[PDB]
RNA sequence: GGGGCUAUAGCUCAGCUGGGAGAGCGCCUGCUUUGCACGCAGGAGGUCUGCGGUUCGAUCCCGCAUAGCUCCACCA
RNA sequence: CGGCGAGUAGCGCAGCUUGGUAGCGCAACUGGUUUGGGACCAGUGGGUCGGAGGUUCGAAUCCUCUCUCGCCGACCA
RNA sequence: GCGCCGCCAG
RNA sequence: GCUUGAGUCUCGUAGAGGGGGGUAGAAUUCCAGGUGUAGCGGUGAAAUGCGUAGAGAUCUGGAGGAAUACCGGUGGCGAAGGCGGCCCCCUGGACGAAGACUGACGCUCAGGUGCGAAAGCGUGGGGAGCAAACAGGAUUAGAUACCCUGGUAGUCCACGCCGUAAACGAUGUCGACUUGGAGGUUGUGCCCUUGAGGCGUGGCUUCCGGAGCUAACGCGUUAAGUCGACCGCCUGGGGAGUACGGCCGCAAGGUUAAAACUCAAAUGAAUUGACGGGGGCCCGCACAAGCGGUGGAGCAUGUGGUUUAAUUCGAUGCAACGCG
RNA sequence: UUGAGCCUUGAUGUGUAGGAUAGGUGGGAGGCUUUGAAGUGUGGACGCCAGUCUGCAUGGAGCCGACCUUGAAAUACCACC
């Protein structure tokens, strides 16, 4: 019982179950993206 | 009653509730238990805790078919993905596998509308 | 408090017996300073409870105690405007805290004569079990289990 | 009519069992919370009416008494 | 003209059948909560039952007459 | 989980 | 005449560019069976709903529609709108490389014409999932909402119509010129290519920033800098992108577009505060942990009110009410 | 396959006392009895795990009775359920 499923962390599993759990309308993914992408910045 | 010294426990991890199956390699169920049939409802129903009971009154009601492996399979984000696999442990099954079996959509149907709350 | 979190100090040994616990004891029990009174009391009904159920003065006391004293209790946590009664491991100086007060809370209730002989009769009762300290103990435990969901 | 059936907390409903009155919602406290709900833990609250049968029968043989229940109804 | 129904607290309504004891919601009142109002909480209070007569030991309740207000009918010519 | 409102001029 | 603008040809390159057809895997739903048994589902909590007529769960088989996880990227392509599995067929553009060719053939564009998200409309299909309307359940003072359970148009396809969006970079098109830096992407040349090197040169693109500009915010070789060509448009707020008329449209409406009347503002950017059911960090008997009270009783005392010939005047959330 | 009846032959019964998981009674003094027993190995059987019921083996002729404890007393066999 070492339970490291942590394979589950590394397919995003989770991840992908919350994202589809509601419709994101295309302009909402956009902006999210956008915004995403300009945080990851120094 | 049943020659089944190895089967699957498939556990439903939804967000609201977690319900165990137990069942033979070929897919037939020889018992069941959910944290909301577990004396347990409303805020205590979707918890680790509650899953773990569930496991536990499942491993029961099984004690009959005389099941010693299992590999598990774990739908669902919910809690009790992993409350669950331990208490078939702690209840005294040899895990044997653990698969993740969450279906995803490869695109797929529209999802409901966002809440807003 | 917020900044400084210091609290309590030294007390006196109990003149006969000495014993702190026994101190904190005559504590719980005085009322408007009257210490003496207090003191008075708890002799009183500690000489019934050796006399009573064999045992020391001290040793009847403790096993009282022992059958009040609560494990575990609900507290609140606010996680995300929800409040969740989470049971949470009482400490060792809050558990005699805790029991030395519903002992005295079932004696104040009691419908005998001298308070004396309801404390006496109620460290007779936790002893036992079946008096009142021993179901807010038991009201307490039970209060915790339902919530153990919430860990 | 003649039969066969259920008739238990204030409401609700199980109680195959001849070894016994149980759950949830009301109502009473306590914890709970900014209060308010929500949730949680205790606490009371009596089993158609009579016999037979006895080793005890909310629980059964028998006979009455109740509303409910269907069948006969050229009930002349 | 004939028939049916109604009249109960400020308002809207149970109760009447089957005589003994008048309820319910809202409003009103006092207190609490608020900086204050609303909402909310806790406490109260307020009717002799359209009028009159009768039966009854006793009538909102049963009987009769009456007033007021509704509703229905008034067809064949 | 529930959180409405604040008379006119100055 | 000329070749430097513009264009043609040759060879390659990258690409969710477009149209048509096909196909794959995952998943949802439904249907038929097997196993199995009392719950499922849902929420903040519930209930409506579903379930012993056997649900949910699990396994097998089948049907059908829609969308293509990962790749995936301030990545790519397109005039804009937009375009994302894989395969084929038809087809448009862009860029690079040297070289040949034509010889100003250019730029802009009122009117005009075409394309043009979503919703919507017409006819005919289709309909899994989702979901205006609608219904029920909650919540609430109410709740024609937000939340829940259902659910019809529609969303999908064909053909037609509509012609609008914060259709946005709120930035018209074309050309020239003017310090830099770090990237992405896609070509191409040269050099020990000597290993996911080094030095050049094109195209497109992201971020930062210099001069300059700007009300400021910011923009900054992809300019909002410095200039030139042409077009569109503005002239205080409201009334109003409304009415009337015209044109267009099946309709919904679109488009063109006033006036009276009314106000002394309306407005942009930035500043200091205050505020937030914004974020972060702290504190106080603020809360928590406790102990004892007040609110009930009698009485004392102050106040409100009422009363009175007069019950003198003042203090009135906290910070008036055993107060002057 | 699947019930329903019936026949025949098996198994089955948890007040509290407690040899102790007791349906009513007698022809009622023993029989199943080397178509073999004491004691043990195994399996089936249910469970309120106290325990009982026995098949197959082994060991190879002994377990057993009515007493005393209970509402209810033999289940020492058998017979009517
Ligand atoms: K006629
Ligand atoms: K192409
Ligand atoms: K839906
Ligand atoms: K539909
Ligand atoms: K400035
Ligand atoms: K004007
Ligand atoms: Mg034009
Ligand atoms: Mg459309
Ligand atoms: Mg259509
Ligand atoms: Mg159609
Ligand atoms: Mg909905
Ligand atoms: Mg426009
Ligand atoms: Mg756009
Ligand atoms: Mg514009
Ligand atoms: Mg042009
Ligand atoms: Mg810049
Ligand atoms: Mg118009
Ligand atoms: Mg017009
Ligand atoms: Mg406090
Ligand atoms: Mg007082
Ligand atoms: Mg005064
Ligand atoms: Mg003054
Ligand atoms: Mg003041």
């Amino acid at each position: 019982d070492v339970a490291l499923r942590r394979f589950k962390r590394s397919c995003e599993k989770a991840g992908v179950l919350a994202e589809v759990r509601r419709r994101e309308f295309y302009e909402k993914p956009t902006t999210e993206r956008k915004r995403a992408k300009a945080s990851a910045v120094k | 009653r049943k020659q089944v010294s190895d089967g699957v426990a498939h556990i439903h991890a939804s967000f609201n509730n977690t319900i165990v199956t137990i069942t033979d390699r070929q897919g037939n169920a020889l018992g069941w238990a959910t944290a909301g049939g577990s004396g347990f409802r409303g805020s205590r129903k979707s918890t680790p805790f509650a899953a773990q009971v569930a496991a536990e009154r499942c491993a029961d009601a099984v004690k009959e078919y005389g099941i010693k492996n299992l590999e598990v399979m774990v739908k669902g984000p919910g809690p009790g993905r992993e409350s669950t696999i331990r208490a078939l442990n702690a209840a005294g099954f040899r895990i044997t596998n653990i698969t993740d079996v969450t279906p995803i959509p490869h695109n797929g149907c529209r999802p409901p509308k966002k809440r807003r709350v | 408090p917020r900044r400084r979190v210091i609290g309590q100090r030294k007390i006196l040994p109990d003149p006969k017996f000495g014993s702190e616990l026994l101190a904190k004891f005559v504590n719980i029990l005085m009322v408007d300073g009257k210490k003496s009174t207090a003191e008075s009391i708890v002799y009183s009904a500690l000489e019934t409870l050796a006399q009573r159920s064999g045992k020391s003065e001290l040793e009847a006391f403790e096993v009282a105690l022992e059958n009040v004293r609560p494990t575990v209790e609900v507290k609140s946590r606010r996680v995300g405007g929800s409040t969740y009664q989470v049971p949470v491991e009482v400490r060792p100086v809050r558990r005699n805290a805790l029991a030395m007060r519903w002992i005295v809370e079932a004696a104040r209730k009691r419908g005998d004569k001298s308070m004396a002989l309801r404390l006496a009769n109620e460290l007779s009762d936790a002893a036992e079990n079946k008096g009142t300290a021993v179901k807010k103990r038991e009201d307490v435990h039970r209060m915790a289990e339902a919530n153990k969901a919430f860990a």
